[PDB]
């Protein structure tokens, strides 16, 4: 009755005793002392019984035998060869006599060594007992990686080096090696996970949503879990009442912002977000009750429920759960031999990105041209003079923001209109982009499409037609998006009204800056006729959208590092 | 819309907010400082924005947009390189769907998730038993017979009753597992397929499930039969001699790539919390296992990124290499 | 009559036993314990007459 | 029995910042995550954890 | 006198203190490995 603490100490004692010895006899087969110690412990672990006897079993000398041990002849031989000592060959046995029977001394008391397998269990159809069997559970981690930079340590720095410039060791683990039961190498590869994770059972979260719906859910922030509709306005007073509502609609710090916690800090039991992570592919958040998404501008107030969305991006998991160091390691693993950026172009791009004194003239030109080939076709000289003047004054390459401005330069202004360095920088950036696209193509498998979705759009996200770039200048990408899927239920919303009109070739006579309806300025095609009833056609091939999305989601954020911002334009003042 | 790279408020030649108004909707493109461009700039909004990105809901919420907070945190708090940063952003830009997961697994890319493997074994076990001298009282009756008519002749059955009583104070006998001999099971590598089981919600598209089943059948040592017999357990197809005994299945349970690794070094819990599966010696590299044979009596754990865990299973001093 | 799979397991047992012991006397000449184990297995492997 | 366990002692001597082999514990980082002063102590539990 | 047991100041030297190449290390650059001076020299198997 040593209460809870000592009962748990005893519990840990049994834990270690079990973990230490289940196959001890075959374990320390080369250590004869240990077997003797274990037998002495076993024999000196049970209390004796009533000493009653009229005529008992004794050895030839006369000393009374004190027990019997039962096994099979295999362990009889293994013990008798060099571990235990012969006492005699026969013994005195009552008849209600001298009978040959082995007997062995262990500890301080004499015990029979019986391995009764030969006098019985031959030529009879009953199986021998003591051949029970066992069922042990074996645990193998597959892809565990260490986030800590201090933990990326070795026994010797030059342990495993190659002739390659980059160590073929930075890469995260993807396989496990162990020994077969005969000692042959065995390997498990990440392809083997398809037997468990690659089933349709991944999306049976309905049960968990129903179960978690019946817990204590309090009223929390409705900023990150709510979607509204456009209020049919020129987007100014919209921002106004957005800021006015936003500055005071915070009830506390959002649960989806505190990414600064580490694994241990996030996993602390006091963490409220600890319980809101159920499936790796699903994001669980608190949502209002009986609210159709998107809802009105003012969210209706009711009992908050739980709503879950699928994790499209594998990086949507919190950065404590997806280390930045691991991401850098696998990113280095990706482009081992791919094209890299020259120090000249990278230094120029970074210097021009971090240029605070950047003039607004380039922004004026980018807004006015608005990514139209017809506009660029008439401003070759002005653009050349402006870029030359801005470049050979501080060695900064401009006009990098608008993606529908760099390729126009590298195509038209590419025979020597600009200095050789600038076009070299543009071409090198384009080479990096197409190398990224080629890397995308390499890592996907072709020849497999489901429901009319191509493999590139089926594997990668930047190749997916449904997802769109942060900024669109023409209606081509929208047409591609709302034509490609045909199985994905579409819902296009342009500041209120649903659906677009795509009216192009707007002039000064019908400028109508105060337009609120869904007329979208597709722009005048160059190698075509405007007309009025001519159907809208994409200005470029589908690969143009791929390149634009790749640039906007790769080059811009990696260089700006979350410093640049996207915003609208006031044409009513600019024009 | 337009993107302007570096925000300026100290350029007094042009009035603030003359041509553009900051209306950002992107977790990646959060611009707390650019918000001062728009009129009605107050200290309260700036204090709120220093920690929370201002994003309109009528253009997508953070939970409901494809691009989320953690990718923005990754791009705004990483200073290693730019080529590596671009490739890391590209690698993150991959869908997590089962088809996409199949694509990366057949390709060789590492998704941001790990796994653990559980394998069942059956070992021939010897039990070592000592009890006592006087542990059982055994009574014997008198033999009695029954003459019963049989087919060719008659059947004589000999019957004699008896009884046993344990006249022991406490536990007289103790039996413990002792020996192993040859393992009747296999220490092989066979994944535990999940396509056998039924009950989960199916995909709305049949061809997706069919393709996933056919790709699971490829590269798997045990796979369902092609005819798929209904009203049955879907037994695996017949085969030739399995190399060295009955196959041992291996199931996969997932966790983040960064999981406390020294937890897996010792006898841990299959679920992961004290509430145990013995880990035998394992290697995450080809080099690690062959250097784990104690080349210079030397055992290593991590070289740069992979891991080499010794044996914690009862098979420590057994199974010669 | 343990059918095909266990017959192949026995086959692999034969494989390993053959590869392990063809010249054990000159192999583990410095390990007297193993030789006694082999002789004990040999003598306790044939049933009497 | 009372045990003694120093926690954060540091070697001021530039003579004594010596290793067994120069590249014992190195990383991919330009700066070794080893120059830093100690801040923790590691030992074994009674069960070996 | 208080007996100091075996200890290391980083996880690396503690795991290498199992006599990997029969090798007991003491200092790598500035962190330390203090060996066992407590009476538990030949006890407490690792």
């Amino acid at each position: 009755h040593l209460n809870r603490v000592a009962r748990a100490a005893l519990l840990s004692d049994l834990k270690r005793r079990v973990c230490a010895d289940m196959f001890f006899m075959t374990r320390h087969a080369r250590e004869p002392r240990l077997i003797s110690a274990y037998l002495s412990d076993m024999v000196s672990c049970t209390q004796p019984s009533v000493m009653v006897s009229r005529i008992t079993h004794t050895n030839t000398r006369g000393r009374q035998v004190d027990g019997v041990l039962v096994t099979t002849a295999t362990l009889k031989r293994q013990l008798l060869q060099g571990i235990l000592q012969i006492d005699d060959t026969a013994a005195d046995v009552p008849v209600t006599a001298r009978v040959p029977a082995d007997l062995v001394i262990v500890g301080d008391k004499l015990v029979f060594l019986e391995a009764l397998e030969r006098r019985v269990y031959q030529a009879t159809r009953v199986a021998y007992p003591l051949i029970g069997n066992i069922d042990i559970t074996f645990i193998m981690p597959m892809g565990v990686f260490q986030a800590n930079s201090m933990d990326r340590y070795t026994r010797h720095a030059g342990d495993f080096s190659t002739v390659s410039e980059q160590d073929p060791r930075q890469f995260p683990p993807q396989g496990i090696f162990f020994y077969n039961k005969d000692g042959i190498l065995t390997q498990l590869t990440l392809r083997d996970a398809m037997g468990t994770i690659c089933h349709s059972s991944l999306l049976d979260v309905e049960a968990t949503l129903v179960a978690l719906r019946q817990q204590h859910l309090d009223r929390q922030c409705y900023f990150g879990v709510y979607v509204a509709e456009g209020t049919e306005d020129t987007l100014d007073v919209q921002m106004g009442r957005f800021m006015e509502t936003w500055a005071d609609m915070m009830p506390h710090h959002p649960h989806w912002v505190n990414e600064h916690l580490t694994i241990l800090q996030f996993i602390a039991p006091s963490n409220p977000r600890l319980r809101f992570e159920l499936n790796p592919a699903f994001d669980f958040f608190v949502a209002p009750g009986d609210v159709d998404l998107p809802g009105p501008q003012r969210p209706p107030e009711a009992m908050p429920t739980v709503n879950a969305t699928l994790r499209i991006i594998n990086g949507n998991i919190p950065v404590p759960l997806c280390p930045i160091s691991f991401r850098d390691c696998r990113g280095t693993q990706l482009g081992l031999g791919r094209h890299t950026m020259t120090p000249a172009t990278i230094k120029a791009v970074k210097d021009t990105f971090e240029d605070r004194a950047y003039p607004t003239i380039f922004y004026m030109l980018e807004a006015v041209i608005h990514g139209n080939e017809r506009n660029f076709c008439a401003l070759l000289r002005l653009l050349t003079q402006c870029i030359r003047g801005y470049w050979e004054q501080s060695h900064r390459v401009a006009f990098v923001n608008n993606f529908h401005m760099l390729m126009y330069i590298t195509t038209y202004l590419g025979n020597g209109e600009l200095p050789e360095v600038c076009i070299n920088i543009y071409r090198d950036l384009l080479q990096h982009v197409r190398a990224l696209r080629q890397t995308i193509t390499d890592f996907t498998i072709q020849g497999e499409g489901h429901n009319g979705e191509t493999s590139e759009a089926l594997n990668n996200i930047l190749t997916d037609d449904t997802f769109i770039a942060p900024i669109l200048w023409d209606c081509d990408a929208l047409i591609y998006r709302d034509e490609a899927a045909r199985d994905r239920l579409p819902a296009i919303r342009v500041s209120g009204r649903n659906g677009y009109q795509a009216l192009h070739f707007v002039d000064m006579a019908g400028h109508n800056f105060q337009r609120r309806d869904n007329v979208l300025i597709h722009g005048r095609p160059v190698r075509g006729d405007t007309g009025q009833a001519i159907p809208i056609t994409p200005h470029h091939d589908r690969e143009w959208g791929i390149l634009s999305k790749i640039y906007y989601y790769i080059v811009i954020p990696a260089f700006s590092r979350g410093s640049c911002c996207t915003m609208g334009v006031r044409y009513d003042r600019l024009y | 819309g337009l993107i302007m790279m570096a925000y300026q408020a100290y350029d007094e030649t042009i009035a603030t907010g003359t041509f553009f108004y900051p209306v950002p909707v992107n977790p990646l493109f959060a611009c707390p400082e650019h918000l001062a461009s728009l009129r009605g700039m107050t200290n309260a909004r700036r204090v709120l924005a220093k920690m929370v990105p201002p994003i309109p809901p009528f253009l997508g919420a953070n939970h409901h947009a494809t691009i989320r907070q953690p990718v923005a945190y990754h791009v705004t708090h990483s200073k290693s390189d730019f080529n590596t940063l671009t490739y890391s952003l590209l690698g993150g830009y991959f869908k997590f769907t089962p088809i996409s997961l199949t694509h990366q697994l057949r390709t060789g890319f590492h998704p941001g998730i790990a796994f653990t493997v559980v394998r069942q074994d059956r070992f021939a076990t010897e039990q070592l038993l000592y009890a006592e001298r006087a542990s059982e009282s055994y009574f014997v009756g008198q033999i009695q017979v029954h003459h019963h008519d049989a087919i060719g002749g008659v059947n004589f059955t000999l019957t004699q009753p008896r009884a046993h009583v344990d006249l022991g104070v406490g536990y007289t006998a103790v039996c413990a597992t002792a020996a192993l001999r040859c393992p009747l099971t296999d220490m092989g590598n066979t994944a535990q397929n999940l396509f056998f089981s039924r009950g989960g919600v199916p995909m709305l598209h049949d061809n997706v499930t069919e393709s996933l089943r056919r790709i699971t059948a490829s590269g798997g040592r045990l796979n369902p039969t092609e005819p798929l017999p209904i009203f049955g357990g879907l037994r695996p197809a017949t085969s030739a001699g399995i190399a060295r005994g009955q196959a041992s299945v291996c199931e996969f349970v997932a966790m983040p790539v960064s999981t406390d690794l020294q937890y897996f070094r010792t006898a841990c819990n299959p679920r992961g919390r004290a509430s145990e599966a013995y880990p035998p010696l394992c290697s995450s590299d080809a080099a690690m296992l062959r250097t784990a044979h104690a080349g210079e009596t030397g055992a290593d754990e991590v070289h740069l990124a992979q891991y080499l865990i010794r044996d914690a299973s009862p098979l420590r001093g057994c199974l010669p290499l």
